[PDB]
């Protein structure tokens, strides 16, 4: 048999089978609603739309997100993303085959449990396993000493292992994530006249966000030279063919990582974070930290945030010491690349959650192993 | 039927080479170990039989989809 | 025949052969216990490392130390570190040969009593001696008239010898050390 | 070939040094005695010679070192 490796996240759905190199299915996490009143007869009369057809008909639609910041916060619209991942878009009963899920980490634990119930009671899969979604990239990029920094929508977290054996206490967890980059998109685009507010305008304006944008090396040269010239500007084309051109908003919103300041908030950007965590392990393995960094999801493919990472984390820590930060390509699945691999070694295979035994512990088990 | 027959080895090859391309992450990962579990001990050496045997297949197919061409 | 000679120390291990100038094998006494989860599945897991690669492996483990001033606090340890010195450092089985220990006066009985059960009952070598640490330090000297002051890691040791006479009443004995100085330091 | 030989003779010379230098120190020791037991007496005639034949082997190996170079 094979077993569906399924990738809940704060923005995509990546669901596939074991032993293969690309999820089967991607879409988005969303639900639609109609708003209208609906004038025609003879239409099939739908509650919701979900997954990409709703994307496809944004136009009369409300669509709203059942997950937020990792944490899930409706959970009907979540039991409807996940009956139609397995039925219309997968097209494999659940009953059959097991199921390995993701959960980011610091996460409330209720969570966990609902989880757990929703795919036992429901959909009745013969067992269930669920992992932090640092730890799956490792296996992905092919060691076992390193800090992981991923960075999806919704948050991002870092956290280092050595030799395989996590360190715990060192693990840091960030809300700064793709979707406040375009909150802070819209804002600015405020200024030269473009105003985007209902939910469409801001799916247009994500789009908007993934094709033109850049991280600059630096950041005061970089906006004096936009000023000065002329050269960096682009122009798009909306659905209603008309033409935006954007300028120094170009590596203004992508910034915001390394300034949360503009934001409002206080942390620090992201090269502190890892260098905190970096610094907060033993002395002794500071060293094999520092050499292999990683980085996972989508909102790292900016073009040049490796360069600056490395830049930065080379100006704070001290010299003698190399960094290379591995940054592959493909990075966007790299956590579902782990995910598979995982399923695939035969170990893993008694690790399980069987149903009878969900059955008889009750819903502590899962948060034995957490 | 000929551009059929082709597109049905295309198919099959790309097939293949989604094999390969898991089969040879699955052994990047298990090399680096340095006390492997006596369960992947033998699941390396299938793993590396498999990754054989799956590019001989694929070079059959190619083969054959080129004296098709 | 080679005897081997094991010089089982207080801060250190040095094991070789008979007829030699230096010891063959030479790696710290200490075992390293693990201390965090471990994430990661195939590693394959250990109970405990011992003697380099618990040194190399230092970030995320415990280290102890089975011996302190001279006596064996830590049994269980000791033969853990007994096994790995005769199969994994020396790489020769302990049945053929005989063996020769090294033990500080003025120590206490027992001692000298489990370390030869232990180096009967469970290793079966054909014979065993131990001597004491001063002692051996004159045939390397090369004279016979003397006062030795060996002062290895952990105590401190004074026996004077005179014309193969060991006086027993003169002997001194003294608990100051290198760990004492690392502690200092 | 030439250089795994040298480098054989390398080892050789190198073992046969570390036996020299143990015999030397056994004969040191044995030297200073003054009524040696019987069975001393032969032991010390013994290593005599085996030092002896240990330096002799050392220059013959030494010699063909150098004339491979
Ligand atoms: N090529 C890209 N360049 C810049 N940003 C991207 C790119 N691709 C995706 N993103 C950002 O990443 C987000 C999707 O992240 P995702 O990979 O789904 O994380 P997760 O898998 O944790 O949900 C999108 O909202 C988008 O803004
Ligand atoms: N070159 C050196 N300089 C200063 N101190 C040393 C040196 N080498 C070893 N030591 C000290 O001696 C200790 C090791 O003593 P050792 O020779 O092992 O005695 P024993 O064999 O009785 O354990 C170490 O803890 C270290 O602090
Ligand atoms: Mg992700
Ligand atoms: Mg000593």
């Amino acid at each position: 048999t094979t077993a569906l490796v399924c990738d809940n996240g704060s923005g995509l759905v990546k669901a596939g089978f074991a032993g293969d190199d690309a999820p089967r299915a991607v879409f988005p996490s969303i639900v639609g609603r109609p708003r209208h009143q609906g004038v025609m007869v003879g239409m099939g009369q739908k509650d919701s739309y979900v997954g990409d057809e709703a994307q496809s008909k944004r136009g009369i639609l409300t669509l709203k997100y059942p997950i937020e910041h990792g944490i899930i916060t409706n959970w009907d619209d979540m039991e409807k993303i996940w009956h139609h991942t397995f039925y219309n878009e997968l097209r494999v009963a659940p009953e059959e085959h097991p199921t390995l899920l993701t959960e980011a980490p610091l996460n409330p634990k209720a969570n966990r449990e609902k989880m757990t119930q929703i795919m036992f009671e429901t959909f009745n899969v013969p067992a269930m396993y669920v992992a932090i979604q640092a730890v799956l990239s490792l296996y992905a990029s092919g060691r076992t000493t390193g800090i992981v920094l991923d960075s999806g929508d919704g948050v991002t977290h870092n956290v280092p292992i050595y030799e395989g054996y996590a360190l715990p206490h060192a693990i840091m967890r960030l809300d700064l994530a793709g979707r406040d980059l375009t909150d802070y998109l819209m804002k600015i685009l405020t200024e030269r006249g473009y105003s985007f507010v209902t939910t469409a305008e801001r799916e247009i304006v994500r789009d908007i966000k993934e094709k033109l944008c850049y991280v600059a090396l630096d950041f005061e040269n970089e906006m004096a030279t936009a000023a000065s010239s002329s050269s960096l500007e682009k122009s798009y084309e909306l659905p209603d063919g008309q033409v935006i051109t954007i300028g120094n908003e170009r590596f203004r919103c992508p910034e915001t990582l390394f300034q949360p300041s503009f934001i409002g908030m206080e942390s620090a950007g992201i090269h502190e974070t890892t260098y905190n965590s970096i610094m907060k392990c033993d002395i002794d393995i500071r060293k094999d930290l520092y050499a292999n960094n990683v980085m996972s999801g989508g909102t790292t493919m900016y073009p040049g945030i490796a360069d600056r990472m490395q830049k930065e984390i080379t100006a704070l820590a001290p010299s003698t010491m190399k960094i290379k930060i591995i940054a592959p390509p493909e990075r966007k699945y790299s956590v579902w690349i782990g995910g598979s691999i995982l399923a695939s070694l035969s170990t893993f295979q008694q690790m399980w959650i069987t149903k009878q035994e969900y059955d008889e512990a009750g819903p502590s088990i899962v948060h034995r192993k957490c | 039927d000929l551009k059929g027959q082709l597109a049905k080895l295309e198919l099959h090859l790309n097939k293949t080479n989604g094999q390969i391309t898991a089969t040879e992450r699955t052994i990047n990962y298990l090399n680096k170990l340095k006390n492997p579990d006596p369960k992947t001990k033998t699941q390396l050496i299938e793993l590396t039989e498999k990754l054989i045997k799956l590019k001989q297949e694929f070079e059959t197919t190619i083969n054959s989809q080129h004296e098709i061409s």
